[PDB]
């Protein structure tokens, strides 16, 4: 159904993360959540096919602004695309 | 120049990598508390089609001019029959939900298709030509948070021991950290669930928002529901004539009924004797 | 086409009609019974010519009927009940809430799940996702069967008839569950 997006890393948390994951699943796209230490129990993490801790060691907001670690996770998981939702890195040129 | 008593009105855009650009009409985000959005409504029922179409066409023009790709929003201020650009959010927004509800178009699915190289009007993507994109009814979104209105809107924290939501016709729910057993932390937004209601008219959608807000049971933390209810029941809201200053200049909205917590007190008694 | 029956009442599946026309049928029943006319401004039902189809909607009733046991309704405490949402999703709860006790005396219905899309295909993608996203523990449900129906290409096509289910035995083959969670808990339970 898709062309080259077989898997998507959702680089966010909370409500919008879940929103993106649902859309992905409806399109037969596999999903990867990320979550900070402090969001270990957040329910967005339960809605993805896969999930990874992001930003170990960083303060809580910084954890979802960790560009390098997010990319590592995308690469290591074989994600074709990253949806940044809103806030966090969604408007970040560097990212 | 600090415009007097404006309506904050936003237009939704989608562009593909093949030069197609399309708007999904507008949203009224005038209802704000100290400049942060509280309740959002679509379409804006207090403007003429004529003016709606000038604003949308302007948004499309700006985004065609830059060859904008994927989802984006163009924000304006509206004073009488005049409108002024203020901002572009080059991203999906919290309040995309209501636009989906009044047009039929799945915005987040549309972002994925677009990023995979499809065209808006590919059969799989199914977005109609501009002329065939219509408004169906009216939708309102309320964000339910743990911001306690009785404590300066400071977000409450802790375990959500009871979380029960609602449903039925015209109700949409998009969960955040609202589920029974979750632990709200102080580090991120408080958002528990976005509640959206739809009707063939704004009035019909308003009745539903009222019911649904009342029907929610959330125990273990405080929420902003008492405040949303005040907003949604206020006759200025029902009228459709409010603007940026509505909340800040309507102090009735900050008077709250006394909680009935007969249940909780009864349990303390039973607990104590037991 | 041939008449067979009138149901002089609201029906289970009114939900999908509300979704594709915009008209709240149950509110309409109340207005009518109070003496209003269909087209009173408050009742807001349009003239026949102005009543249109908007998209397509599907309803699935989620029950405790166990497909692996002859569709006998299961009973007991629903220890986990977690539903779904997002765009195009409607839920009308019956006795589905976390902590409820399903009894054998009445219908098994836990929740009616409905999805909508501008096309049937769009609505179908949503029904699939939502059915899978549901978590219900403590009783068996008919979700495995609904998924089979909803994934079957005859369903996706829109060409099925009264005999579809009864003559499609693939619909009654179910994946074996990997209940890795549950097993892991038994181990942890046992050592503890």
């Amino acid at each position: 159904m898709m062309n080259r997006i077989k898997k998507v890393l959702v680089a966010n948390r909370g409500e919008i993360a879940i929103r993106v994951m649902r859309a992905c699943t409806e399109l037969k796209i596999k999903t990867v959540a990320i979550y900070s230490q402090e969001d270990t129990g957040s329910f967005h993490r339960y809605k993805s096919d896969e999930a990874y801790l992001v930003g170990a060691g960083k303060k809580p907001i910084d954890a979802y602004l960790d560009i390098e670690n997010i990319i590592e996770i995308a690469k290591e998981s074989g994600a074709d695309a990253i949806h940044p939702g809103y806030g966090f890195l969604s408007e970040n040129i560097e990212f | 120049k600090c415009v007097m008593n404006p309506k904050h009105i936003e237009v939704q855009i989608l562009g593909d990598t093949h030069g197609n650009i399309v708007h999904l009409f507008e949203r009224d985000c005038s209802i704000q508390r100290r400049h942060q959005k509280v309740v959002e409504v679509a379409p804006c029922n207090a403007i003429t089609s004529e003016l709606r179409n000038r604003i949308c066409d302007a948004a499309v023009k700006l985004m065609k001019n830059v060859d904008y790709i994927n989802a984006g929003t163009v924000e304006f201020l509206v004073e009488g029959d005049d409108f002024y650009f203020i901002e572009v959010n080059p991203r999906v927004q919290v309040e995309h939900t209501i636009t989906e509800m009044i047009t039929g178009i799945d915005i987040v699915q549309s972002q994925l298709f677009i990023a995979d190289g499809y065209a808006l009007h590919d059969q799989l993507v199914a977005i109609p030509k501009q002329e065939d994109i219509h408004i169906h009814g009216s939708a309102i979104q309320s964000r339910i948070t743990t911001e306690d209105p009785l404590n300066n809107f400071m977000p409450d924290t802790g375990r959500v021991d009871t979380y029960r939501s609602t449903g039925g016709f015209g109700v949409r729910l998009d969960a955040g950290n609202g589920f029974q057993g979750t632990v709200v932390t102080p580090f991120y937004d408080s958002l528990l669930v976005k509640l959206c209601t739809w009707g063939m008219t704004f009035e019909q959608a308003t009745r539903k928002m009222r019911r649904n807000l009342i029907e929610f049971r959330i125990r273990g933390v405080k929420t902003n529901i008492p405040f949303l209810l005040n907003v949604v029941r206020h006759p200025d809201f029902a009228s459709g004539n409010y603007n940026t200053s509505f909340i800040d200049t309507t102090p009735e909205l900050f008077k709250f009924p006394h909680i009935r917590d007969r249940g909780t007190k009864t349990l303390r008694y039973i607990g104590n004797v037991t």
